[PDB]
């Protein structure tokens, strides 16, 4: 075999401790770049003029942040959606003032994670598995795209992308609620059902399988030793678990089919989170949550508040306070 | 099975529908009239569109005393003439 | 509280003559205001110039007075700046400029009266909300 | 609006655009009729 | 000292990633 | 109150109806 | 002329409804496929015809 | 010693009347006939050593002078405050509804 | 009477349509009367 | 009943249509019937829009998405996009509906009456998914059909009334395109533009000449390629690169459609040449800019020197510089300085917004347009309450641009998901493990341990 | 062979009866005008 | 900057070419079962 | 506003009607 042949053979080898693969060929350098830039920035980057009004925000540890407040700050509103690589800046100092680290990190990362999904397909293929784990992963990935790429595109600026930081994430959420009423959006609601429900069923499933573990151990040892890796026998009694749950609710509310059950366990959170992602991605184009502000009116015409109107007051607080020096004209139109 | 008759059996039986083609619409009509007669308003104390404020008033009748709250709501109701 | 004939009684002219609108007139007025006006004037403010609102006191202090039906109808025909000095049909919807503001084309005298009546009645209902903007939401 | 002549069919026109959806629903009626075999 | 502390904890976590992956107890079939 | 009888006339007529129609099976069961 | 247009359009809608229920039931029917096929041909030509007639008379009532 | 100059000015005639030398133009909407024509002329020809000097604006019609005379009681003048007049704030002071 | 007489697919179709009708009514009510903002 | 339960077909009812994979006659049925659904919706939706259409209200105030498409083509509208005759809308709708009846007819025929497989019937219309020659032949057919379509757009533009041009000198108007851009440098130049800000890839196309010339090119490329694929069969490297099966092809087309949906989303969101703002409403950028314009005009009327007015941040309150120096509108709309529109360009000079032009040359129609676009920004609620999320009920408005953008982002996304699904499944099935792992031949058990 | 009035019957009806009544009420409410 | 740019352009091109040619190199056949997919 | 409901009744039944007719005459469902 020639050199390129050998190379392809190693790349696609099923014997590598960590699988490389052709998706991995793109994944590894882009993720390494995003990682390195992120750590260095998070520690040592200077303040960034996120809203393009010469009002630099400090994101790094060395410039007065802790883990909770710290962030890699989004690129300048003055940049908008312009491509701002290092070689477009007159200097590193400029690049840093204008939030270049952010664009480097989110682009390399989005590429890398996309390739992570691909790579999941690829290894499933090499091992003779069925292919759809990558489809489950498409849901969190789509969410990442939503908050890092799509919403900035829709709003015309990476300055409105989610910050790479904890408190900054909260900033993103609060402002989002103010400008889109995301809570009143059925897709966010489906997303909440997705993650609340995913948590519920995670606990439920874990607890039911744990409940019907077949006795294989003594009281003075972990029940986990009752299972050995690679054993051909299932380690719990699914008929016992189903007898239990089926009696908890009623019989036909319960799964006796493990395949069906596990499909459900995959489908519910994946679908929910798909809708959450689509919620962010469509609110990206300013199609927003239900607006029932002043929806209930009495006989004279007096407004009768509902809880929706209280939500509206809160949203107003957020709206008028956010980015307090950035608006000159009365409507926040992006 | 647990003894009871299968639901498929029941809800595809002629007798079931003979019964429920009466009982279901009767209930429905009963709830309908519970609203349309206005009874609901008075059972639960819910304001009609013309009973939130007196004609010129614009202040919510908020309950503000725990133990004489009943007298307060009654007063707020009298205040609508 | 109800939408009484008294609520629906508004100044017809500067001379202290009133007119009482029908409930159909009130409804027609809200509809026509939404149709031709709310895009800038939702809630009684003015989105493209917030300094000027549609509160009755503001219209009263306008020149010529716009806090009555005749004033409002006239405004919808030949709009002026607040001091009356300039005619602004070229940048403000009116019958006079129904050619460049096409939604004004199918508005009848009856319609203008209804819109006017809406502008006058609504603050009697909503109070400070009318012309209040987000503070009073 | 529609040409005057066709005005009589206004309600029909209001209902037509949703007819494609009905087909999806029909696919299920059909499946229920053959027991989802 | 704060910054040092944060970066130190993070660094420890990364080291831990390394050991948990390459120096894991190998799974064995029975 | 007359509205109570007007409203709860359908309910009790339905109850009486189904009682009439299910009486023999109910007696057979009991 | 308006009466002709209105007749042609009412006929068009009715025949359309009839065809919509009829053609699939016919295709999926075991018995009497011969006369049914005849009728589908007939109804088709008459459908096309009616469409062309409404089309023409349109410009003489609008 | 440190002082907010805007708060300080609120305790002068500025907090009481339309200051011909400082107040934002939208204030002229308070009174019949002043906005927008006269308001623009007034802000444009500021500052004024006294209120009645507003009558000396070149080009005024007699009607215009009459309206001004009718409203001098609502006017005042104080020292020009840089904080209130820089940034075109007399034409737009970042306040809407 | 005997169970199975009325086909389950018809019960399902009829029930489904009834649901669509009542929910459709509720969405209609969002635009009319109370709660319509008008 | 061939292949119409799980036991025989292998597929459950919810994967029911997978039973049609090698039943080309019935599959033809499904496809033609579906095309009938699409053409149906076009017709019906159009007649619906028309019935609800008030010609003196802007289209975008009326929830229209199809009539704007018909109007962009030149039909029914005159200068400024004013509706001058609705009859072409009527025609387009009626004809689409009538045609949907035909397609439905053929679809239902092939689906439940005609030959279930087409290979015994005709060697021309029959096909084997594995037959690369036939596949590329059908592909070729349809390429030629597409090229023909693009050429139909070209013909409408050049020989049958032209297209609506928002950029037409003296104002928007329908115009005949006589000198379409044919230079490949320009046409494919578009294809090599960055998709990022101030560039916008093909979405940046901003004159009808480029649109028409691009469609000429695309027509010729498609017909040529179609002939090419009729006449050839896939080469060696192609053969070794792809999975050759029905599901694989489906997956490929799903990927392509996803891509196209994303592209359409960006097009309707940013472009105002083939989506004229007269019909579709202002773009987001456009409306933000329009607000800036509006208050510059108001304040300058009041006597403000907008060129020297310093805002609170130190940046100009009305005017500032782009990172490369051009004079642009200030405030948040600084992000939108790449916006170009017929109402704003008269104020633009070589260095950007021109202060002299701003002081002296702003026409009342420009003020009007700016106020209109400012007050019809593509912001609104799911129940169609126009404006920011805190606005009170009064205006019934959600921009057609929002509707189109969001709908097609959702559809594109789910189509990407579909491509992953069917690509992965296609691979697994072609390799033979789509139904699970062979217990007696579990591949990982024959691999060395990782550690 | 089958009983009619079981525990299941009771449960089913304690839910089903009020539901239909409530739905009738809410239906009626759709025509209330201020 | 220009050197940095050229460097990055060369790197990216290199890896992209690796990706493409890599996937062109008989990938359907790189699986544990049916390697004949041509 | 009545004819909308009448028409959608005719169309809405048109669908299930076909299935029913075919099921009765034991057609090729
Ligand atoms: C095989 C494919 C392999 C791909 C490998 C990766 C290569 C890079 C891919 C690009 C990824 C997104 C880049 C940023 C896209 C963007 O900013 O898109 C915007 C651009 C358009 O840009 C805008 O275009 C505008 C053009 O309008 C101009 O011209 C107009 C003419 O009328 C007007 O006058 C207007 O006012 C004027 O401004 C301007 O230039 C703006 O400044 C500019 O920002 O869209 C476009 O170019 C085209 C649309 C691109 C797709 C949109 C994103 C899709 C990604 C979804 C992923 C989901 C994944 C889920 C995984 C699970
Ligand atoms: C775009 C929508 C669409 C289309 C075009 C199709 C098409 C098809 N399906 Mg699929 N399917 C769909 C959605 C669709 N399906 C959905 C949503 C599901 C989930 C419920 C399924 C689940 C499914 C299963 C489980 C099966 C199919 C099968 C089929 C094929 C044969 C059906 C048959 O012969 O039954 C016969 C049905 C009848 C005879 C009743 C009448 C049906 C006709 C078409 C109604 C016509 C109505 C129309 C208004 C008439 C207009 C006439 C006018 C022009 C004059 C056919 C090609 C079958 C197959 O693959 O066979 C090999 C099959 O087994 N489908
Ligand atoms: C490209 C698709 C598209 C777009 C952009 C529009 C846009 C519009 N339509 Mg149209 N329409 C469409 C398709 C579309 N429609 C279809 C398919 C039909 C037949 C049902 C219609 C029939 C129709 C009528 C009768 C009317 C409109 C109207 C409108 C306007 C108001 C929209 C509104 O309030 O929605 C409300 C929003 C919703 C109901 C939300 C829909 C959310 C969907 C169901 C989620 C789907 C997610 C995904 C597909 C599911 C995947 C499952 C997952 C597990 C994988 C707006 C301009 C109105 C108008 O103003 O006319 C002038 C109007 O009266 N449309
Ligand atoms: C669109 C895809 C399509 C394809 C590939 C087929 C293919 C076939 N059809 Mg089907 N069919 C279709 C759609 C299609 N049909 C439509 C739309 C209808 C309703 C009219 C039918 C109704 C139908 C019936 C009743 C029968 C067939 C039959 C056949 C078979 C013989 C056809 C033949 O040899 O004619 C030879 C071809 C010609 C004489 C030339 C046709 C000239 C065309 C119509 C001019 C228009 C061309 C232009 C591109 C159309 C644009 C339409 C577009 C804008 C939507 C063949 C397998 C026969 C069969 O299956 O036998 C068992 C048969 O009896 N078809
Ligand atoms: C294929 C390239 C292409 C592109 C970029 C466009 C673009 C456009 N078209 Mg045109 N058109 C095309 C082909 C194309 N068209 C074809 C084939 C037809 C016949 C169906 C038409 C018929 C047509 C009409 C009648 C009209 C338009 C209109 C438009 C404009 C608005 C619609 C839109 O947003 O489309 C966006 C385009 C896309 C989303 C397609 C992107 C294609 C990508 C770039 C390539 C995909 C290749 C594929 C995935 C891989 C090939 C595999 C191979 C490499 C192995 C826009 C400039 C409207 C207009 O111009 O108004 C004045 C209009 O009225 N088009
Ligand atoms: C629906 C449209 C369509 C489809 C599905 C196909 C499909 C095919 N073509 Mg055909 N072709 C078409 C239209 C189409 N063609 C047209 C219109 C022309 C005239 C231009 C041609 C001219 C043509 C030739 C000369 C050849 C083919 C060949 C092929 C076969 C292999 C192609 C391949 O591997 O693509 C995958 C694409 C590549 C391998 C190219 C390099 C890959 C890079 C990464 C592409 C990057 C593009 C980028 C993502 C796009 C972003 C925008 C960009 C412009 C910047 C495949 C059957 C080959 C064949 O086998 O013929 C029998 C072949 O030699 N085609
Ligand atoms: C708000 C006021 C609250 C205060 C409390 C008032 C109510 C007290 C709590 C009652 C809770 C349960 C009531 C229903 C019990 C029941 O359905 O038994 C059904 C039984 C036996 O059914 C028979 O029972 C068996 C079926 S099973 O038991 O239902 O599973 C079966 O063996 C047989 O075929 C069948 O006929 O018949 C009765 O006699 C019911 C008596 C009336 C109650
Ligand atoms: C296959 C299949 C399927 C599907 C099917 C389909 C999808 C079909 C389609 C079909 C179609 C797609 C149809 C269509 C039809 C149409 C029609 C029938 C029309 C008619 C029209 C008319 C009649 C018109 C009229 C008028 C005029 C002319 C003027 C104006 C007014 C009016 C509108 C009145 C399903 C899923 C079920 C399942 C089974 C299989
Ligand atoms: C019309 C128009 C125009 C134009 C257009 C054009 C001219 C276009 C073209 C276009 C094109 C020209 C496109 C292309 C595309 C391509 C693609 C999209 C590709 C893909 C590929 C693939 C997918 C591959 C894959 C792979 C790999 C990578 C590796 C190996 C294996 C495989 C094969 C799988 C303009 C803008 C001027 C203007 C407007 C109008
Ligand atoms: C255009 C036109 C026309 C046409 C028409 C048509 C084409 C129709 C079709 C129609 C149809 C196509 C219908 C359908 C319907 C369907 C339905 C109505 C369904 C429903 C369903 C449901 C309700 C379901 C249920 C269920 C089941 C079954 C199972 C599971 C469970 C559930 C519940 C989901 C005519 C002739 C009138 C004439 C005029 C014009
Ligand atoms: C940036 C875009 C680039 C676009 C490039 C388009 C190229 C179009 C022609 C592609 C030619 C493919 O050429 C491809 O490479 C080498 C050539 O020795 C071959 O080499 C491969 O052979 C076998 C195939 O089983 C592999 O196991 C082996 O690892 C590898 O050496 C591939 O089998 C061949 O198909
Ligand atoms: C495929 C259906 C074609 C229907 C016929 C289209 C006629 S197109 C017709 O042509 C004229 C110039 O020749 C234009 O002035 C006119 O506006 C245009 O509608
Ligand atoms: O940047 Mn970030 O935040 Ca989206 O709105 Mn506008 O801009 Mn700003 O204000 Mn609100
Ligand atoms: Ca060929
Ligand atoms: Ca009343
Ligand atoms: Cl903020
Ligand atoms: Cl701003
Ligand atoms: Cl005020
Ligand atoms: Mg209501």
């Amino acid at each position: 075999a020639n050199l390129w042949e050998r190379f392809c053979n190693w790349v696609t080898s099923t014997d590598n401790r960590l699988y490389v693969g052709w998706f991995g060929v793109i994944m590894i350098p882009t993720l390494l770049a995003a990682t390195i830039c992120f750590v260095i920035a998070f520690i040592a980057a200077p303040p960034v003029d996120i809203d393009g009004i010469r009002e630099p925000v400090s994101g790094s540890l060395l410039y007065g942040n802790n883990i909770i407040t710290g962030a890699v700050v989004p690129s300048s509103n003055a940049i908008g959606l312009h491509f701002y690589p290092i070689w477009e800046a007159a200097s590193l100092d400029e690049w840093l003032y204008n939030g270049g680290p952010y664009q480097l990190i989110i682009f390399h990362f989005l590429l890398g994670a996309s390739c992570y999904m691909g790579r999941q397909w690829e290894l499933s293929y090499r091992l003779g598995m069925r292919p759809w784990i990558c489809v489950a992963y498409s849901a969190p990935l789509a969410s990442a795209f939503a908050v890092f790429l799509i919403y900035p595109i829709g709003q015309g600026s990476f300055s409105d992308g989610m910050p790479l930081g904890i408190s900054g994430t909260f900033n993103f959420m609060i402002v989002f609620q103010a400008e889109h009423n995301i809570l009143m959006h059925p897709f966010h609601q489906l997303g909440v059902a997705g993650v609340f429900g995913g948590a519920l069923f995670c606990a439920m499933h874990g607890s039911l399988v744990t409940s019907s573990l077949i006795r294989e151990t003594t009281e003075t040892e972990s029940a986990n030793y009752g299972y050995k890796f690679g054993q051909e026998e299932e380690t719990y009694n699914i008929v016992a678990a189903h007898g239990y749950f089926g009696r908890l609710i009623f019989q036909y509310a319960s799964f006796n089919n493990s395949r069906s059950l596990h499909f459900f366990l995959a489908a519910w959170p994946v679908v929910g989170v798909w809708f959450a992602a689509l919620g962010i991605s469509t609110m990206a184009f300013n199609l927003n949550g239900f607006n029932f502000n002043h929806s209930v009116i009495d006989a004279k015409g007096n407004v009768i508040n509902t809880w929706a109107d209280i939500i509206n007051r809160a949203n107003l607080g957020m709206e008028v306070m956010h980015e307090r020096n950035a608006h000159n004209f009365p409507l926040d139109l992006a | 099975t647990t003894g009871e008759r299968p639901f498929s059996d029941i809800i595809t039986s002629v007798r079931y529908w003979v019964i429920h083609s009466i009982t279901i619409p009767a209930l429905f009509i009963a709830g309908w009239l519970f609203v349309s007669t206005g009874l609901a308003y008075d059972v639960f104390g819910t304001p009609r569109p013309d009973s939130y404020y007196a004609q010129e008033q614009r202040s919510i009748p908020l309950v503000t005393d725990r133990f004489e709250a009943k007298q307060q709501v009654e007063t707020f109701l009298e205040q609508l003439k | 509280a109800e939408l009484t004939p008294e609520v629906l009684t508004v100044p017809l002219n500067s001379e202290g003559k009133t007119i009482t609108l029908t409930e159909k007139q009130y409804l027609e007025g809200k509809r026509l205001f939404q149709y031709a006006c709310a895009s800038c004037h939702v809630g009684g403010i003015t989105k493209t110039n917030p300094s000027l609102d549609l509160r009755t006191e503001t219209l009263a202090l306008a020149t010529p007075p716009r806090d009555n039906i005749e004033g409002l109808v006239d405004y919808m025909k030949n709009p002026t700046t607040y001091d009356g000095e300039q005619e602004i049909a070229e940048v403000h919807p009116s019958l006079r400029s129904a050619d460049i503001f096409p939604k004004m084309r199918n508005l009848t005298e009856k319609d203008l009266v209804a819109i006017a009546g809406h502008i006058l009645v609504e603050p009697k209902i909503l109070g400070d909300k009318w012309g209040g903007g987000k503070v009073y939401y | 609006k529609l040409p005057e002549a066709y005005a009589i069919f206004d309600p029909l026109v209001d209902v037509l655009p949703v007819i494609p959806v009905l087909f999806l629903a029909l696919a299920f009626v059909w499946q229920a009729a053959v027991g989802f075999r | 000292m704060e910054t040092i502390t944060y970066v130190f904890i993070f660094a420890c976590i990364i080291a831990l990633f390394f050991f948990a992956i390459f120096f894991r107890e190998p799974p064995r079939i029975t | 109150d007359w509205r109570v009888l007007v409203v709860l006339l359908p309910v009790l007529l339905a109850a009486g109806w189904a009682v009439r129609n299910i009486l023999p099976y109910a007696v057979k069961q009991v | 002329m308006t009466i002709l247009f209105q007749l042609a359009l009412a006929a068009l809608v009715i025949l359309s409804f009839v065809m919509v229920i009829g053609v699939p039931v016919a295709y999926a029917s075991p018995q009497d496929w011969d006369r049914s096929k005849q009728l589908i041909f007939l109804g088709s030509g008459l459908w096309i015809a009616l469409v062309l007639v409404v089309g023409v008379l349109n410009f003489f009532v609008v | 010693e440190l002082v907010n100059v805007v708060d300080e000015k609120l305790g002068t005639a500025y907090g009481e009347k339309i200051d011909l030398n400082n107040t934002n133009i939208a204030a002229f909407i308070q009174y019949r006939g002043l906005y927008p024509t006269l308001a623009k002329l007034i802000v444009k020809n500021a500052p004024y050593e006294s209120v009645e000097d507003v009558l000396n604006i070149p080009g005024l019609t007699e009607r215009q002078k009459q309206i001004l005379r009718e409203n001098l009681e609502h006017f005042t003048v104080t020292e020009v405050e840089t904080a209130l007049v820089e940034g075109g704030d007399r034409y737009n002071n970042g306040l809407y509804k | 009477s005997e169970g199975g007489r009325i086909p389950l697919w018809i019960v399902a179709t009829v029930a489904g349509m009834g649901v669509i009708v009542i929910v459709g009514l509720f969405f209609y009510g969002a635009y009319a009367g109370l709660g319509s903002s008008l | 009943a061939t292949n119409r339960d799980q036991e025989s077909s292998g597929f459950a009812w919810w994967a029911g249509n997978a039973r049609l994979i090698n039943l080309s006659g019935k599959l033809l049925g499904a496809h033609v019937a579906h095309a009938g659904l699409i053409v149906f919706w076009a017709g019906a939706m159009t007649l619906f829009e028309l019935a609800h259409f008030i010609p003196e209200k802007p289209m975008y105030e009326q929830g229209l998405i199809l009539i704007p498409h018909i109007a962009t083509l030149g039909w029914g509208v005159g200068p400024g996009g004013e509706v001058v005759d609705t009859f072409p809308f009527f025609v387009v709708g009626v004809v689409h509906l009538i045609s949907s009846a035909v397609l439905g007819f053929g679809g239902v025929y092939h689906a439940i009456r005609g030959p279930e497989t087409l290979e015994e019937y005709s060697s021309f219309f029959g096909y084997d998914w594995k037959d690369k020659n036939k596949m590329t032949t059908i592909l070729g057919f349809h390429l030629i059909v597409l090229g023909i379509g693009a050429l139909l757009l070209v013909a409408k533009a050049m020989f049958f009334g032209g297209l609506y041009d928002t950029w037409a000198p003296g104002g928007g108007d329908v115009r005949v395109i006589t000198n379409p851009t044919l230079d490949p440098r320009v046409i494919f130049g578009y294809l090599l533009k960055s998709p990022f800000g101030g560039e916008g890839w093909i979405v940046s196309v901003n004159n009808l000449e480029d649109v028409v010339g691009g469609h000429i090119w695309i027509g010729l490329i498609c017909i040529a390629g179609g002939i090419w694929h009729i006449l050839t069969t896939p080469f060696g490297w192609a053969r070794r690169a792809f999975i050759w099966s029905g599901e694989a092809y489906l997956s490929y087309s799903l990927g392509a459609l996803s891509m196209m949906g994303f592209i359409a989303t960006c097009f309707v969101w940013f472009n105002n040449t083939v989506y004229p703002s007269e019909f579709y409403g202002p773009t987001g950028p456009e409306a933000s800019q329009a607000q800036a314009m509006t208050f510059l005009i108001r304040d300058q009327k009041l006597g403000a020197n907008v060129g020297s007015a310093q805002g609170p941040t130190g940046l100009g309150k009305y005017l500032m510089r782009s990172p490369t120096g051009e004079i642009i509108f200030g405030g948040e709309t600084m992000r939108f300085w790449d916006f170009r529109g017929p109402w704003l360009e008269p104020l633009r000079g070589p260095n950007g917004l021109d202060l002299n032009k701003i002081k002296n040359d702003i026409q009342p129609w420009q003020e009007r347009r700016a106020a209109e676009y400012m007050t019809h920004a593509p912001l609104g609620s799911l129940n169609s309450v126009g404006g920011v999320a805190t606005e009170i009920n009064s205006v019934n408005f959600v921009s057609p641009r929002s509707w189109l953008a969001t709908s097609h982002f959702v559809l594109a996304f789910f189509f990407l998901v579909g491509h992953l699904w069917h690509a992965g499944r296609a691979r697994a099935a072609a390799a033979g493990f789509e139904k699970g792992i062979d217990r007696e031949s579990e591949p990982v058990l024959s691999m060395p341990s990782l550690d | 062979s089958y009983p009619i009035f079981t525990v299941r019957w009771v449960a089913v009806h304690t839910l089903a009866v009020p539901t239909i009544f409530f739905l009738g009420a809410i239906a009626a409410m759709q025509f209330i005008q201020r | 900057m220009e050197t940095l740019k050229i460097t990055v352009y060369i790197v990216v091109t290199f890896f992209v070419l690796l990706f493409v040619f890599g996937f062109l190199s008989g990938d359907p056949a790189r699986n544990p079962k049916r390697k004949d997919l041509e | 506003v009545i004819a909308q409901l009448t028409m959608i009744a005719m169309i809405g039944i048109a669908g299930p009607m076909i299935i029913f007719l075919l099921a009765v005459r034991r057609g090729n469902l």
